[PDB]
DNA sequence: ACCGCTGCAAGGAATAGGATACTTGCGGGCTAATGGCGGCGAATACCC
DNA sequence: GGGTATTCGCCGCGTACCTCTCCTAGCCCGCAAGTATCCTATTCCTTGCAGCGGT
RNA sequence: GGAGAGGUA
């Protein structure tokens, strides 16, 4: 959602505001067990201890 | 988005014509110019430097 | 501080941006950055009378900093202009880099030239080679070997 | 997409399953690794860790 | 010529693409992959099994 | 030998016209220019007169290389501010006279 | 009364605007490291 | 100046085999210049007729 | 051809 402040008015006012469903990224989904299927292979992220 | 792809080229060859003009230059002989000492010196005099 | 160094000398500044769609915004972006400079706009796509007005008013010192495209590359007079600020020297041909370095100068006054760079790892490797070449050679007689760098 | 695919594809942690059991799957899904980004080094860890 | 014989002996080392510096006539002699340690290191041999 | 001058803009032609005219201020030589800034009625006499040839020095932009300019005896090409002009515009004049 | 002079109709003429196709450059998008030890030069700072 | 301890960064970091996955690069179209034509339309400049002046 | 993960001895 984009806000545009109208220049003529003082600091912080609304000319108009638009909105649309932007798409960004293809996040992998975990399966029902634990596996992330990445390239037809079946990877697993291990928990890191730091 | 209307900036995608797909324009062709090579509507007219250059290489043959460049070779032609270069061969034509290297075939004929250039002009042997004539130089005048004092006439060129009077032109040098017009140079105020 | 580059703009201030030029204006309290008294001459004028070529500030070149080379994108006409946003040069209007870049004008005020520079203008509240230096509130005491006088900024007008000039580029090759105006109505071919306001351009001449801008350049002649520039020629009569009516304002200090000119935001411009590479229209100035046509090699105008007014040696009082003594500082080039190329805002994005990433995308500019090295021969006309030398040409724009020739634009300032023309005077006994010591001209200046700041070539703004983006962050060094962001840019093209070829741009880095270009900028190392232009940072190596700052003399007279160095135009030709700079073409051997081209 | 580049940032998430680089991590899910090529990291020190997103590793290939041993699938030659049910046991080897279910104990490779609980490995507590002390390596990878922000961690210590395979060759450069003392006798204390 | 100073880049030919040993590129990178200078602080400035000229490269090609992707900022990897070129191999010089030092680099086929320098280090752990030169012509000096390779004969001394393991060379795979014919007529063998495992 | 009908010197021909080529520059890649109108402005450089404009300074060159001053330079040529002011330096050749004492010799029987007629020097002119052509660009888009010249009117057609001036173009139609300048380029026609080039065939006649009392103009010996002619300055201009790409307007010279417009496949209509006919120098009666071309003897010298001078071209300024080189790194423009492609290749075709560079040798399109030499196509007229092989040993220019 | 009738050329003499003026104001307006027109017509062409010239010129801005906005197309097109040509050159230089060059990039942008796009397909095609802060969990270690040791030696040594640098760089000391340090007492003489 | 000048011997002398001292520290700090730069760079080396130690067998053989097997398995699996990740890797970047040139160019077409865009941008900015610049130049030419080509209609068009659109105002501008110039001319010629309509109509009143007058002494 | 390289980097990374594992596994054996």
């Amino acid at each position: 959602r984009l806000v545009i402040y109208e220049r003529e008015a003082p600091e912080g006012t609304v000319k108009d505001i638009k909105e649309q469903e932007v798409y960004m990224g293809e996040i992998p989904l975990m399966t029902d067990n634990g596996t992330f299927v990445i390239n037809g292979t079946e990877r697993v992220i291990v928990s890191q201890l730091h | 988005s209307r900036a995608r792809q797909k324009a062709a080229e090579k509507v007219r060859d250059v290489a043959a014509e460049l070779l032609d003009i270069y061969a034509q230059r290297a075939a004929k002989e250039g002009f042997a110019f004539k130089h005048d000492r004092e006439q060129y010196q009077l032109f040098c005099d017009s140079f105020p430097f | 501080e580059a703009i201030l160094r030029e204006i309290l000398r008294g001459g004028q500044v070529y500030y070149l941006y080379n994108d006409v769609e946003n040069i209007q915004k870049a004008a005020e972006r520079l203008a509240e950055l230096v509130p005491e400079a006088r900024i007008a706009i000039g580029h090759g796509q105006m109505r071919e009378r306001e351009l001449e007005r801008v350049m002649n008013d520039f020629h009569h010192q009516r304002f200090n900093v000119l935001v411009c495209t590479t229209i100035i590359e046509t090699g105008i007079d007014i040696p009082t202009a003594n500082t080039i600020i190329i805002e994005r020297a990433d995308h500019f041909g090295l021969a006309q880099l030398h040409q724009l370095r020739g634009r300032v100068g023309r005077s006994h006054h010591q001209a200046y030239a700041w070539l703004l760079t983006p962050h060094p790892k962001a840019m093209t490797t070829d741009a880095q080679k270009r900028l190392e070449a232009i940072a190596s050679l700052e003399d007279l007689g160095a135009g030709f070997a700079l073409a051997t760098h081209d | 997409s580049a940032a998430v695919k680089e991590f899910f594809g090529s990291s020190q942690l997103s590793q290939f399953m041993d699938q030659n059991n049910p046991l080897s799957e279910i104990t490779h899904k609980r490995r507590i690794s002390a390596l990878g980004p922000g961690g210590l080094t395979r060759e450069r860890a003392g006798f204390e860790v | 010529v100073d880049a030919l014989l040993d590129n990178g002996r200078r602080g400035r080392a000229i490269t090609g693409s992707n900022k990897r510096p070129l191999k010089s006539l030092a680099d086929m002699i320098k280090g752990k992959q030169g012509r000096f340690r390779q004969n001394l290191l393991g060379k795979r041999v014919d007529y063998s099994g495992r | 030998k009908q010197v021909a001058v080529l520059v890649p803009t109108t402005l450089l032609a404009q300074q060159h016209y001053d330079n040529f005219r002011d330096r050749f201020a004492n010799w029987p030589v007629r020097i002119e220019m052509i660009s888009r800034f010249r009117s057609a009625k001036e173009q139609t006499q300048i380029l026609a007169e080039v065939a006649e040839g009392k103009i010996d020095i002619l300055i201009g932009t790409h307007k010279l290389l417009q496949s209509d300019v006919k120098f009666k005896d071309l003897g010298l090409l001078i071209v300024d501010e080189e790194h423009r002009f492609g290749v075709r515009h560079k040798e399109r004049i030499k196509a007229m006279r092989a040993n220019v």
